[PDB]
């Protein structure tokens, strides 16, 4: 019951709570559930510089309940922290949703053909060559010309 | 790769996932193709 | 089953079933009912 | 090593300036151990156990204070540090009551799912031990008599310890049930048989009921009219409802088909 | 000394004959099963394994006693190696060290030097494939072992084999997943497993620190590889979660899903079973009649023998809470009456409504509820009684006096039994009108459900019912 800690504004208890959840956000995945719109009050904040970090959080508990798209949209937003982490598991769930998001706008963007462009993140498409360079740099070929494909 | 050939092994799992469904799917069809074969055998013996 | 915590922790028996509701109600009864005829 | 802290605790507060102290310096343990995950040398907890019994007392200064969401914010707290993987800890004084104050508030605002499960700190031992807790139980028991009576005569004699203002909130939502309970529906209950279960002598509360109700205010008596109440049909309408239940079930015979 | 020196010998080539032919014709059998087809999964030898270790953890386990040396353990984890076809030549020195035990003096290789040996299909270099049959070296030498609960040394060897079994996790997330199908026959494997992680703690300590580890491999097999292996980790959740506080009884909503497909069978039917005494404390006896019924008619096969017994004692406990129960005795069982006799004349107390009668079976019989934890309901109960005894009046007369039902239902005074009559009418029990002079109660016939209206209204949910299976028999057809 510490989601009442929440209601203060000062920043600096705000920090100490995500030290609480981040570590034990493992076993504590169920009780993250309820915390949906008092995340999004620090996320709102415009005083919270955090919300790149919130915006993870809050991917945790719509992962949780079942959304999938809007911890999408959120990943968006959550800055160049979402993307600096390849570690385990998470780092491929994200891009089978980033990139096949990335690939369906590429085909959209070729049927235009050309004017009345569809907005494109920078950083959707900037992991494309980003984590293309870890192609190049690992001498693979093969799969060298397959992104190439994917992205049409 | 890391990319990778572990994630397309995930990939290529969802593939083979669907493959295996699929052919669950398609062994609800391969013997209910009997079932069709067998009736338009017999649409064939009401006309024998 | 048996997995799990589970195995960690005509005839008389069918109408026991009924015979226990004349257990607790209204014995049988005979006695009781014989005695009426000379209340009322 | 640090402290003042607990010199604190004995004297409480005048007012709601040393309670804010109070939440200040305990702001410096916020911000070493804070609430967790510190298993140790379970000697760190000892400090722990020190800071439960000042947000023990805590929680009777936010029902001295009355804001409830700092009253929910301290039984939280305590609530996981019984409820902390380490569930060997010295005994505390005001954990008996205070497990009670918010008994007794959730029974006040009439929730009756998260009153049982928070007796399930200890729940084989509720009927068993601990007075304190054997109270509660027994006034819901009241409740569903219902009391009215016998929860005022239980009230005579409490320990308590702090109940006395979640009493006066159990007062309020016993209050308002005499209009919902007793009817629908009676015909007709006379003037001091009312006045039996409302006590005082000719408050204004009854003279609210005569408003409120509306429902009516008969002379030496009281009326239901009219009557018993609104005479349901109940509707003619559901005739229609019924066509409409149809179409979907020949729907699902075409299902098949 | 002769007679029974000469009658040892016999018996250890039983093990060597169907325990060797155990893992030999269902491990190397599974073999090419496990290389492909593979369709699911089935495998049916990862359910016939459901048929073995089940029917060892009676007899013979691996051990047993019998009247061997416990060599059974370190003669299949050694030397796998493995290779193209010579695995036979495996097989062979599984039989050439058949007679080690028969020949010489027998040495037992387990508890100590199970530690390597674990670790041997690594150290063979390689396994090379199949962590499911190592995984079975790590599980069935030492889990059915487990059931001997001596406590003393070995216990760390049941947290070795978690650990080297482990070591198998690790093989099981890294290895594969790419249409594995070995998970899908490890969830049979791992499910087993993760049980008796739970039931190696509940001998030291409930575990803390596994609840955290639980919800790791519940997270992670979301989405990519699911099948039946979240539900039985939904199942160590809501088994020991209920046991112990707290909040997780209403977890179970932001966790369903179901999770779809149920399975396996019964495996699932249990499953309702705990929920139902979740939902039980939740208080609402609907749905929790209608979940724990479900989990009988929905449980083969048994025997033996009161593991389905006794879960289902505890099962009928939302029908004490309902208000409209039979005697129960005609789910009684011989082996499960003994044990029913103090929670038996509970129902029979409940069907009267006398306190005297009630009180006195919660103070002789109160110490076998101890051990249930059902302590909860005795004090709602009471109000559960009292509207059995009124609705049986109810149902039985027209008009009922409140003086008359007064001392018959012996509230003993007026004004109480207009409090519970009000409520009563507030809970939708009661459609008695009451005239409040003295004051009385003066009811009249409920009527006009007819016909038109009830029956035809309760079709809907029955052929909606039937028509699903007709869609439940199709989907079954279209597997073979």
């Amino acid at each position: 019951g510490i989601i009442s800690l929440l209601d203060e504004d000062e920043p600096q208890l705000k920090e100490f709570a995500l030290h609480k959840l981040n570590a034990v956000v493992n076993d504590f995945w169920a009780e993250i559930s309820e915390s949906v719109d008092k995340i999004e009050v620090l996320y709102e904040d415009e005083g919270f510089r955090s919300r790149q970090f919130a915006a993870l959080v809050a991917s945790k508990v719509f992962y949780h309940l079942g959304a999938f798209e809007e911890s999408l949209n959120y990943a968006l937003g959550a800055g160049d922290l979402f993307n600096v982490n390849d570690n385990s598991e998470y780092v491929e769930t994200i891009i089978a949703k980033c990139i096949d998001h990335y690939t369906k706008q590429c085909v959209e963007n070729a049927d235009l053909p050309e004017g009345e462009k569809k907005p494109i993140d920078q950083r959707l498409e900037g992991i494309v060559n980003k984590m293309f360079q870890r192609c190049l740099d690992d001498h693979k070929y093969k799969q060298a010309i397959g992104i190439a494909l994917e992205t049409r | 790769l890391e990319e990778g050939k572990a994630g397309s092994g995930l990939r290529q799992y969802y593939l083979s996932k669907i493959e295996e469904l699929q052919l669950i799917v398609n062994d609800k069809s391969q013997n209910l193709r009997r079932l069709q074969a067998q009736r338009n055998e017999l649409n064939a013996k009401v006309r024998l | 089953m048996s997995e799990k915590k589970q195995p960690v922790d005509e005839d008389n028996w069918d109408d026991d079933n009924v015979e226990d509701d004349f257990s607790n109600q209204l014995r049988a009864e005979l006695e009781k009912h014989g005695y009426k005829m000379e209340t009322s | 090593m640090y402290e003042q802290l607990k010199g604190e605790w004995n004297r409480k507060s005048p007012n709601l300036s040393k309670c804010g102290e109070e939440l200040g310096r305990l702001k410096l343990v916020l911000l070493e151990l804070n609430f967790l995950p510190t298993t140790g040398t379970k000697l760190t907890k000892q400090q722990l156990i020190l800071a439960r019994d000042i947000l023990e007392i805590g929680a009777q200064w936010s029902i001295l204070r009355k804001d409830i969401p700092s009253f929910e914010r301290y039984m939280a707290q305590l609530k996981c540090y019984y409820f902390d993987y380490k569930e060997q800890l010295p005994e505390s004084a005001y954990m008996h009551q205070l497990l009670g104050l918010n008994l007794l508030f959730l029974l006040s605002q009439n929730r009756v799912a998260e009153f049982h499960t928070e007796l399930e700190r200890l729940p084989a031992k509720d009927i068993q031990t601990n007075v304190y807790i054997k109270h509660p139980v027994s006034l819901e028991q009241y409740l569903m008599e219902g009391s009215y009576n016998k929860v005022f005569l239980a009230k005579g004699n409490i320990p308590a310890e702090s109940y006395t203002f979640f009493i006066d909130i159990l007062l309020d939502t016993i209050r308002d049930e005499i209009a919902g309970c007793i009817e629908k529906a009676y015909e007709k209950i006379l003037f001091t048989e009312a006045t039996r279960i409302l006590f005082f002598n000719t408050p204004k509360k009854m003279t609210d009921y005569a408003k409120k109700r509306g429902w009516v205010l008969g002379p030496n008596n009281y009326y239901s009219f009219a009557s018993q109440q609104q005479k349901p049909e109940d509707t003619t309408i559901p005739s229609t409802e019924l066509a409409k239940q149809v179409i979907e079930y020949a729907r699902q015979l075409e299902m098949i088909v | 000394p002769p007679g029974g020196g000469e009658q040892e010998p016999p018996p250890p080539p039983a093990p060597q004959d169907v325990e060797m032919k155990e893992e030999a014709a269902t491990g190397g059998g599974s073999t090419g099963e496990a290389d492909g087809k593979t369709a699911a999964a089935a495998a049916e030898h990862s359910q016939r394994e459901l048929d073995t270790v089940t029917l060892e953890d009676i007899k013979e386990h691996v051990k047993q006693l019998e009247k061997a040396v416990s060599g059974k353990e370190p003669r299949f984890v050694l030397r796998a190696l493995r290779m193209l076809p010579s695995t036979s030549r495996r097989l062979n020195h599984y039989v050439l060290y058949k007679a080690v035990q028969g020949f010489f003096t027998s040495n037992n290789a387990t508890r100590d030097f199970l530690l390597p040996f674990l670790e041997e299909p690594m150290d063979t270099e390689a396994d090379l494939q199949f962590r499911p049959r190592t995984g079975k070296a790590a599980s069935t030498p030492l889990l059915p072992e487990v059931e001997a609960y001596l406590q003393l040394l070995v216990v760390i060897f049941m947290m070795n084999s978690k650990r080297y079994k482990e070591a198998q996790k690790i093989s099981d997330d890294l290895m594969q997943k790419i249409s594995t199908q070995n998970r899908r026959a490890l969830d049979l494997v791992a499910a087993k497993c993760y049980y008796y992680h739970a039931r190696v703690y509940e001998f030291l300590d409930k575990l803390d620190v596994v609840r955290s580890f639980l919800h790791a491999r519940l997270r992670t097999a979301t989405l990519r590889h699911d099948a039946d292996g979240q539900a039985t980790l939904l199942n160590l959740l809501l088994r020991n979660y209920l046991h112990y506080s707290l909040y997780d009884q209403a977890e179970k909503l932001v966790s369903k899903s179901v999770f779809p497909e149920q399975a396996n069978n019964n495996e699932w039917a249990r499953y309702l079973y705990y929920t139902g005494r979740i939902k039980a404390i939740q208080l609402e006896y609907s749905e929790a009649r209608r979940t724990m019924t479900n989990a009988l008619r929905k449980a083969p096969q048994h025997t033996a023998v009161g593991f389905k017994q006794t879960v289902h004692k505890l099962l009928i406990v939302v029908e004490l809470l309902l208000g409209e129960i039979p005697d129960r005795l005609q789910f009684r069982q011989p082996s499960l009456k003994r044990s029913l006799m103090p929670y038996f004349l509970l129902t029979q107390a409940v069907r009267t409504g006398n306190l005297a009668k009630f009180n006195q079976v919660l103070d002789q019989f109160g110490e076998k509820f101890q051990a249930d934890g059902t302590y909860t309901l005795i004090i709602r109960l009471r109000h559960n009684v009292i509207k059995t005894g009124v609705r049986m009046i109810s149902l039985s007369y027209s008009r009922i006096s409140l003086a008359d039902i007064a001392q018959k239902l012996q509230l003993d005074s007026p004004e109480d039994a207009e409090f519970i009559v009000a409520k009563a009418i507030r809970d939708g029990v009661i459609e008695a009108s009451i005239n409040h002079e003295k004051g009385y109660v003066q009811s009249k016939e409920m009527i006009d459900i007819y016909s038109t209206r009830e029956p035809q209204l309760a079709f809907h949910q029955r052929i909606s019912f039937c028509l699903d299976i007709h869609n439940m028999s199709v989907k079954a057809m279209r597997f073979p």
